[PDB]
């Protein structure tokens, strides 16, 4: 559909739950059962536009990873359906 | 390459 | 690396072990562990080029799917690391 | 959308 605004909080020690790739975009190739990405609406083949209200269209995959794992256990993200 | 969070 | 030849071989009545989306390029999202696809090789990240031989670059995900459905219990794929 | 095989 349209697009989709998601809020993910984890635990101290745990994941949020989920794995990306990148070509040339950035989507998700897999979402864990029970996780707080699924939990929170994420969808394999969703498509990462922000992180934490930033747009990725221009970063690079490492670096994506990188602002996600200093985000903390909580993360704002918002995505748009990929395939 | 695919990276976990 | 360079390429990758790898044939797949499964059970009458379970699947390869692996999912995969398009985006516009065909890649792997996930691989099931002791499924014919890892025990075979396949990676999550790799692209598909061809399938049982043909090459997919310009076909739409349902018609591959489709081959992939109609290849029987073994599956001669190709693929390129992806990301 | 992902697809199972």
């Amino acid at each position: 559909q349209q697009r989709k605004v998601l809020t993910l909080e984890k635990g101290d020690n745990q994941t949020f739950g989920f794995e990306i790739q990148t070509y040339g975009v950035t989507f998700v190739a897999r979402v864990h059962e029970s996780s707080p990405a699924q939990l929170a609406g994420l969808t394999p083949g969703d498509t990462i536009a922000s992180v934490n209200g930033l747009n990725v269209e221009g970063i690079r995959h490492r670096e994506i990873v990188d602002i996600i794992k200093a985000s903390g256990n909580v993360l704002r993200l918002e995505t748009l359906y990929g395939t | 390459s695919s990276s976990s969070l």
